[PDB]
This record gives C-alpha cells, structure tokens and sequence, in this order.
C-alpha cells in the first residue's frame, strides 16, 4: 500500500486540526443511565455513537437517516467503530 | 328474587351515578356520587331481600341482560350471587360493601325554598342541546319573575354572564332573588318532567329533581347565590 | 427489581427444563455435563438492552412478554460428573422453600 | 410514497422469508427497520396475517416461559 | 489469525466456503500504538 | 327561516365540502371547497332571511335538530343567529364573513362536452368500492364505445392502469375522447341521481353533477386530457 | 361461479378462525387455525370452478356484498379473481396459497367417547356470558351423570375452582366421567343447535360440534381429564 513512515513534531495548530472537538467537563457517567456525560471525557458529542447509526435522539434508524448529525444528541450518526479512534 | 325490566331501567339510571352499589333489602334502591353531592333514590316495585354488594353494577345489568328474566336470583352458598334458569347457573361475585361506597340513607331532603317543574322535552332539550353549544353548567335563577334555566359555558365564562342557551319553565312570583349555579354534570337524571325543588339556606343548598322513577338530590355549588 | 430462583426460563428447550425440580434445583444423582443448567435465576430486563427483534414480540404479546431474562447457573464447559449435594441459603424470616 | 396496503405488504413480507429465508420474525423486523417502522403504529402497515404465524413460531421457539405456554 | 479483523472475517468465510486465500490488510494494535504516540505531541505520519 | 330536515340534511352534506359557509339572501346555498376544486350549490325551499357566515355548520344543524320545531331562527341582537323555541333559546355567534371562503357567485357551468348520468345504487357502490379497494381516483373515458368510470389507486397504480373495477357511466357514441380525472377526495355528492356534465379545454377541466337537488363542480385533475 | 348468501355466510364465519382461505374446484370448503386446534368445515351447494387462495376473505366478501349475487366468480386474465358483476367486472388479487396455511385433507373425527348436544340459545348465551365474565376456560364435566358445562376464568383460577357459569347440556348415560377443557377463544361457530361428539383417549381428544350447515373440530385442552 504505502511507503516510508515519517516522524515530526506538531504545532498546537495541528493538534486542533486533529481533534473532533474539545473536552472540558471532568466527569463521565450518569450512574443511572450509565451514559456518557454532556461534554465529558467519554461524551458522544465529540467521540460519537455508543451504538451504531443512532443516538439518544432515537431519530435515525436506517441508511436513509444515517450520517446527518442530530440536534438533540448533536452527534453525527454512524457506526461505533470510528469512536475507537477519533 | 326477580329484577323487573322497570327495575332494570332504574338500575341503569343508578349505575350511571355509580358503577356499583351495596344492595339493601327493601322495595327501594339508592346510590351516591363518589363525592356524595348528587344522590339517587328510588322506591322500586321489586323488593330487595338479601343485602349484597356489587362492584360493576352496570356490567351486572349486562349479565342480567345476558340471561332470561325469570331466572331466580339469590345469594349463593359461598356468599356470592346465583342466577338460576331451568338450565343456566351463574355465580356473579358478590362485592365487598367497602369497595363500593353506599349513601348513608335516602336524603331527607329539606323544604323547597322555591318550586318549579321541568318538562320532559324541557330537560331533554337543555341537556341535549348543551352538546351543540358546549354548555358545562346551569344557572337556575329569578329572571323576569321566572325560574329560568340558563345554560352557561362555565369554561368560556366562569362568571355566567354569557348565555348561549336558557330554559324558562315558568314565571316565579318573588322578590327574594337568587342565581343557583349547578354543574351540568350534577344532572345525573334521565329525561322527563322533574319537579325542581330549590332549597336555599346560607351557602348550603340543593336542587331536588323528582322525576318519574327516582329522586335525585343535588347539592348546589359554592357559587349558587340565594337571597331571601 | 430483584431476581428469582424459579424454574421459569425463556428461550430454552423444555427438554432441559424437565431435569430441574419444581423449585428449579436439579435432583441428587443427575449425571450432568457442560452446556446445561443447574439452577434457574432470572432478572428483569432493562431498557438500553432491547433489540428490535424482540421489540416486535413485546409489541404483539403485550409488554408482559419481555420483562425478564436468563442468568441460569450453567455447567462449566469442559466438565461432567454427578451431583452429590446441594446447599441452599436464604435470609431467615424470608420464605423457606421445599429443599430448605 | 404511501404504502398503507396491509395485505399487499403481506405479499411483500413473505417475499422476505421465502426469498431470504431466516425466519418470519427477523424478516419482518428487517422490513420494519428498512422502512423505519415503530412497534405501536404497525397495525396500519402490517397484514393481519403475518402476526399470527409470528405468534406461532414465537411460542414454538420458546421465546417466553411456560407461564405463556398454557395461555 | 490474530488481529486483522476485516481480514480474519474474510478468511473465516473463505475457508468455511472452500477457498484458501489470504487478504493481507494491516495490523490493528499497531494503529493503537500509532494513536498512542499521537497522544503526545510527537506527530507521526505515514508518508505516501 | 325554519329549515326543514331535508334542507338541514342538504346543509350537512354541503358541509362535506366546507365547514365555512356564507348562507346568502334567498332560498339558495352556495359553497366551494377550500382547495378551490369542489363547488356546491342548491336551491332550498325556505328563505334565508339574513346573510350569515358560519364556520361550523354541522353543529348548527345539531342545534337545529333537538329544539322544539316551533323554534324561531332569526338574527340575534348582536349581528348573529338566534334559534329560540316557545320556551327556551339558543344563541349562535355568527362567524365573520371576512373569515369564510366561498364562491363570489353561483357556478352555473355553462358548457359541457361529455354528458352522462349516474344513479343512486351505482353512486353508493362507487363510494363504497373506492373505499373498499383503496381506489383514490376515477377516470372517465370511452372504452369500447362506453362512457366508463375506471377506478384506480394512484400510489401503486401510478398511470391508473389497474382496472380492478370498471363501472360504465353510460353508452358513448362520439369521437371526442378524453381522460376526465377526478381524485376521490373531491367526492362529496350525496344520495341522489346526478347528470354528469363534463367540460374541458386545453388543460383546464371540470365535471358537474346536477342532482335531484343540487349541483356539484370538480376541477378535473391536471393530467385530464381531451381530444376533440 | 356465484356464492349464495349462505355460502358467503360460511366464508364470513370461516374468516373468524383464519383470515383468508385456500379454495379448490368443488363444493366443499374447510379451514383451520394455524395452531391446529380448531377446524371448521362445510360443503357448499355452490360450486367452485378453479384453484385459488384469498388473502383477505373479509374485504373480498365485502366487495362482493355490494354486487347483486349474479356476479360470476371466474379467474381474471391477470391472475386474480374476476367477479363479473351484472354491471361491472371487478378484480381482486389472488393470494398465492402457500402464504396461507391450507389443510391438505378434511379432518375425520374418529370414534367419539361421549355424546350430547348443544343448542342455539345455549351456545350463543355462553358465547355472550364468556364476555361479561371474561370467561376464558370452559370445563365440560359430568354431574350426577349429567353432561354439563362449568365456566372458569383460568387467569384468576389456575386449577379452575371458580365455576363462573353452569348450564345443563344434557344427559350422560353412564359413569365414565371427564373434564374436557376448552378455551373460549375457539368457540367461533355461529349460533345454532349442534350435536356434540367427544373423542377422548389418554392425553388427546377432539370436540366435534356438528351444525345444521357444518362441523367444527376443536382440540381439547391437555389439562382435561377423562375416563371411559
Ligand atoms: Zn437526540
């Protein structure tokens, strides 16, 4: 596939260029819903779907409604695989 | 003990006020609103003989309409209710007299501070055209020297100053004024000429409706005004 | 809600169920092997774990259908053998059953 | 656009199993999600028929306990 | 046989359906290390 | 005016075209559908003795249907309607004329190209069958020399090609072919025989039903075509 | 073909156990619930002229109840049912029978253990009281040698101790007793008089109610007891 690996440093610019958001809330879980917090260390709002293709809107079921972000959840709609790496 | 067809009609009228009763021996039945404000009494052609509580008296009357009339009705060995045909033997579960509240007594209605009577088509008319105009309460009051029945939309007018329907049974010669207010839902009574008694004492007050098959004593509302 | 030690388990072949007792405790002497069940213990469902494939049936049968699910004590795969004794422990003042 | 014919959907939903061949349950749940169908507003979409075979194959697959067998 | 998840699924299929053939892919836990060094600012990359 | 039960039934049927109505001076009623596609008119025997715009006519009919028949229907003091029999009264607030949608004038439909008739039993049968196989549209054409109504469901029979039912409106000896299309939603014609007068030109099209009492008018659907 | 009002009636009550059906050329129809527990059957003095299944018997017979009975029931050209009305030619789709559980043979009822009979009033009366008492279980037993029914609501009564209904069905000339248990969700026959055969051995059984038009074979509930 691909040729040589390169190493370098990263201006904080490029750090921004990576992240799909920014985390501020120090906590994670509701301990009742056991769901991620609103803006926390696990929150979907940046990382993404805990299930695949649907979030706490319950709004998007099939490939017809995949992709486009929610407004209640705010999170994009996709498979949970990408959460592993963002 | 048989429940006649007129018995079944009055049982219908009473099961409206309550879907159950505590049947008590006599030629009489009676039941109370769950609030006890509007009450039904009727000395009936049938004589009650065993006191028995019934929870779904409307459904009980259904069951009655499911079996032939002259089936012998008794209180069964286990205490329940036996309907007995030449063939059909049915045990309706006899209720507990505390699951269904019964009225303390037939209301010893006081003396009427005012008297009129509502015709059959009169009550039919008021209570049925209330659906076209959405009448939710009634004002029986001295108007042009008459005992007028003004159908007021207490939702749209809690003051009862916007008439969309009134009924004027007859003129009532009087100086002592009043504007009795009674819920259109207090009118538990079947159609027909109902002699209207308007008792008025302080804030306690009542409209006794004396029909053709039962007396219903209706406690006036806290907004019913009366002035002697 | 709490859980039960019934002999009442969903989506399992009654063939297996027979081997238990009326309580849900298999008898003394039953030569057993892995991939089987020795006690039946069932839990209420919960919400975030409800798949459409049962949303169907709970719609139809009335939600009195998918309220519980299995946690039964199995027989650890790779083992066989014979039952020798069964101890049953309960809170006192709480009901004590047949085996107890 | 609008697909309110229940028995036509029966013709279409037997296509699921008879074509795909997993089970009536999974076939029709696939239908429900493909066209994004909830489970309380279905009587307007689903033939009155498939429901009965669903019940049949369900109780035969033992989806629920003996508590449901007797009735 | 270890990590190529897509790869191992494809294998499992092809073998259980009579086709011994391998799709190489690229390891997964390696990517884990990749992001793990991406953690610290040491920007790592995979040139063309 | 004291509208008869026939007249009030006609009012209830015209309500199927519009709740909002402008009952005008005369013995005549004049209405149009809210989408501007259906039109209704009918000469009555009583005289509307005061112009009035009503928003909910069927409840007006219920108000008419329960009171003593000697009820006097006139204009109330407040520029609205009053319906008061010999002993009671009913007020009806008249909707504003600047808030009701209706034809400026009668639609006479002064021209037709395809004349046919349709009677009572086939009327009810089409009304029921189009409910029965989810037929949502009728198409009037000539198939083997007959003015025939072909019923179709548009979402699944897009070109209206599935004749699951062919109803013949009458014979046809004529060279002018057409697709006079009417979508079922405009079907408001009551029990009664109807002379269907079909006119069309270019893209515009209208089918008229001249009944035992009234005229209905429908704008023929946009794909309606005419070859003269 | 054409199907008499009694024929369409047999189909109407066949739709009660299973929605649609699989009909073959001939003069007999049969149907069974997909549980296998109930099976209604009746010959028809009308004749069927080909092999088809109907997915919706209800809408079918309804669209047929609007045509005068002379309408011919043939196959359509496009593979569905063509009912040439006296004036129309309606088409309803033909269900591919594999999608409806067609019985491969008519059920023979082998030698019954016990014999008695039900009647119109008895059967229909029980049908109705099973509602007002929500009775789910009916337990046919012998009392003093008399074949009778005892009604239970199994939900509120596991071993069925609460007889909620009792009727005299007839005599049993013997001592060999039983409690043949049946769910009320299987008593789908129209009201009428019926002969009553009971095959019962060991664990299995069959209740045969024979009517003035048809025969109904219903699987007893396994909880039943019997000895002969
Ligand atoms: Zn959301």
């Amino acid at each position: 596939e691909f040729d040589a690996i390169k190493i370098a440093l990263a201006s904080p610019d490029m750090i921004r260029s990576w992240s799909f958001g920014e985390v501020k809330k120090p906590e994670t879980i509701n301990y009742r819903t056991f769901k991620p917090e609103r803006d926390g260390l696990f929150c979907a709002r940046i990382f993404g779907p805990v299930k695949d293709y649907e979030c706490l809107c319950g709004k998007y079921k099939r490939l017809k409604h995949r992709g486009v972000i929610c407004e209640k959840c705010g999170v994009e709609v996709t498979q949970t695989k990408v959460r592993r790496e963002r | 003990m048989k429940l006649s067809k007129d018995t079944t009609a009055l049982l219908k009228n009473f099961a409206t006020i309550n879907s159950g009763i505590m049947l008590k021996s006599g030629q009489f039945i009676m039941t109370r609103a769950v609030n006890g404000t509007t009450y039904a009494e009727a000395n009936i052609s049938d004589v009650i003989d065993f006191d028995v509580a019934i929870y779904d008296l409307n459904g009980f009357l259904g069951i009655l309409s499911l079996v032939n009339d002259d089936a012998e009705i008794s209180q069964s060995e286990d205490g329940n209710i036996k309907i007995a045909d030449a063939r059909s033997t049915i045990f309706w579960p006899a209720a507990d007299p505390s699951t269904v509240v019964a009225p303390n007594k037939p209301i010893p209605f006081p003396v009427a501070s005012a008297v009129t009577e509502i015709k059959a088509e009169d009550l039919q008319q008021l209570l049925r055209v209330s659906r076209g105009l959405q009448i939710d309460t009634i004002a029986i009051t001295v108007k042009e020297g008459k005992i007028v029945i003004n159908g007021f939309n207490k939702v749209e007018d809690s003051a009862l100053t916007r008439v969309k329907y009134s009924l004027t049974l007859g003129d009532y010669d009087g100086e002592n004024t009043f504007n009795f207010i009674i819920n259109m839902a207090n009118m538990k009574m079947q159609p027909g000429n109902y002699k209207l008694l308007l008792w008025a004492k302080g804030k306690q007050g009542a409209a006794k409706f004396e029909g053709e098959h039962a007396n219903y004593v209706v406690a006036l509302e806290a907004d019913s005004t009366h002035d002697f | 809600g709490p859980e039960e030690i019934t002999a009442d388990i969903p989506n399992v072949g009654e063939a297996a169920l027979s081997k238990l007792d009326e309580s849900g405790i298999v008898y003394i002497g039953a030569e057993v092997t892995g991939g089987d069940i020795l006690v039946g213990k069932v839990t209420p469902k919960g919400e975030t774990q409800l798949t459409p494939e049962e949303k169907l049936l709970r719609a139809i049968f009335g939600e009195k259908a998918s309220d519980v699910k299995d946690s039964s004590l199995r027989v650890p795969n790779g083992v066989s053998g014979t039952v020798i004794d069964v101890q049953v422990f309960t809170r006192d003042g709480v009901e004590k059953d047949k085996r107890a | 656009a609008k697909l309110l014919d229940r028995q036509e959907n029966g013709f279409i939903i037997e296509k699921m199993v008879e074509e795909f061949g997993m089970s009536y349950l999974e076939a029709t749940t696939a239908f429900l999600e493909e066209n994004s169908i909830p489970e309380t507003q279905f009587a307007k979409f689903i033939p009155s028929g498939i429901i009965e075979k669903i019940q049949s194959e369900a109780i035969d697959e033992n989806l629920l306990r003996p508590s449901v067998v007797r009735c | 046989k270890s990590d190529d998840v897509n790869g191992r699924t494809k294998m499992y299929k092809n073998i259980v359906d009579g086709n011994h053939q391998m799709e190489p892919g690229m390891p997964e836990s390696f990517n884990v290390l990749l992001k793990e060094i991406r953690s610290l600012g040491i920007n790592i990359e995979l040139e063309d």
